[PDB]
């Protein structure tokens, strides 16, 4: 069968504005492997976000980690977008730095 | 004190879109040290830490040399598997695999796997006894059979016993820094007002590693679970993780619940609450 | 370090 992806957006050290750090989007307990992963800014897809190696847990289903170095601020707005062949539309995830 | 090294395969097919993709990343705990992707421009094995980067060229030829022929290998069990299942070569579907060895604080081994799965259901595996196999169907049944005629689980038990052990002891020195370290969870509790009378109280760990870790609240000292929403230990992406617990708790209550972390690298048990 | 010895269903 197949299995939807768990989806968490978060930093990688705790958020200050005017503070570069990582945003991060981590998706998991999905299976089959394929899935599309975008980190947004202010509804805009970012550019040149590397993820992790293919990797997967204990229950075969799959991890990885998409980011990318990112200063936030009071205004701007983050999310992940996640599609998977189990979603009949892509599900935004918004980032909250308390998350 | 203990310690593992697994090496993970993923094939995957793609009818229409080239032959299927092979996948392989090794741990030796909950660190990634190795990579190969067959879809890379010159795929070979990679080097993804510090520690292992000192390994000789005949290394990387070898070990390269073992990942070009394993997908050789797994394409046939993708062809294999369609064929055991009555399926059409029309669809997409994914081997994963398995392996490798478990070791104590003396470097001894503790265990030994080799296991996969198909389309994300097991497959079969090596029994603890590294003697006998668990076949999930009876499509693996036949694979249990082929690889009962060629002595497969005694060849396995082999390397698991030698050169499994062997090398993950020398990664284990080689990386000490890293690998024998064990990094506590920085810990806190935040407060934040649902409504008038319901407050969220959620326990942080972060920076720690390696990735096991407890974290769980209590209620006049007795466990939450129902009510406690728990989040997937998650990735840092600086080697360390971060996990949090939370509950929600009626207004003025606050002091009635206590968070306890459980973790390697903490000496003892920590026992933490809400502080206004 | 892999086995080198893998194999087939």
């Amino acid at each position: 069968i197949q299995r939807t992806p768990k989806i968490q957006v978060y930093s990688r050290h705790p958020a200050e504005n005017g503070k570069s750090n990582f945003l991060n989007c981590y998706v998991s307990g999905f299976h089959p492997s394929d899935i599309e992963v975008d980190l947004l800014k202010n509804g805009e897809r970012i550019e040149k976000v590397e993820h992790s190696d293919l990797s997967f847990s204990k229950d075969w289903s799959f991890y990885l980690l998409y980011y990318t170095e990112f200063t936030p601020t009071e205004k701007d707005e983050y999310a992940c977008r996640v599609n998977h062949v189990t979603l009949s539309q892509p599900k935004i995830v918004k980032w909250d730095r308390d998350m | 004190g203990s310690h593992s090294m697994r090496y993970f395969y993923t094939a995957m097919s793609r009818p229409g879109r080239g032959e299927p993709r092979f996948i392989t990343v090794g741990y030796v705990d909950d660190t990634l040290f190795v990579r190969f992707d067959s879809d890379a421009t010159s795929p070979r094995k990679e080097p993804r830490a510090p520690w292992i980067e000192q390994e000789g060229p005949e290394y990387w030829d070898r070990e390269t040399q073992i990942s070009k022929t394993n997908t050789q290998t797994y394409r046939e069990n993708l062809r294999t598997a369609l064929r055991y299942y009555n399926q059409s070569e029309a669809g997409s579907h994914i081997i994963q695999r398995m392996y490798g060895c478990d070791v104590g604080p003396d470097g001894r081994l503790l265990r030994g796997y080799d296991q996969d799965a198909y389309d994300g259901k097991d497959y079969i595996a090596l029994n603890e006894d590294l003697s006998s196999w668990t076949a999930a169907d009876t499509a693996a049944q036949i694979t249990q059979r082929k690889w009962e005629a060629a002595r497969v689980a005694e060849q396995d038990r082999a390397y698991l016993e030698g050169l499994c052990v062997e090398s993950l002891r020398r990664y284990l020195e080689n990386g000490k820094e890293t690998l024998q370290r064990a990094d506590p969870p920085k810990t806190h509790v935040t407060h934040h007002p649902i409504s008038d009378h319901e407050v969220t109280l959620r326990c942080w760990a972060l920076g720690f590693y390696p990735a096991e870790i407890t974290l769980t609240w209590q209620r006049d000292g007795e466990d939450q679970t129902q009510d406690t929403e728990l989040v997937e230990t998650r990735p840092a992406g600086d080697r360390t993780f971060q996990k949090w617990a939370a509950v929600v708790v009626p207004s003025g209550e606050e002091q009635r619940y206590t968070c306890h972390v459980q973790h390697e690298g903490l000496p003892k048990p920590l026992t933490l609450r809400w502080e206004p | 370090e892999e086995f080198g010895r893998a194999f087939s269903f």
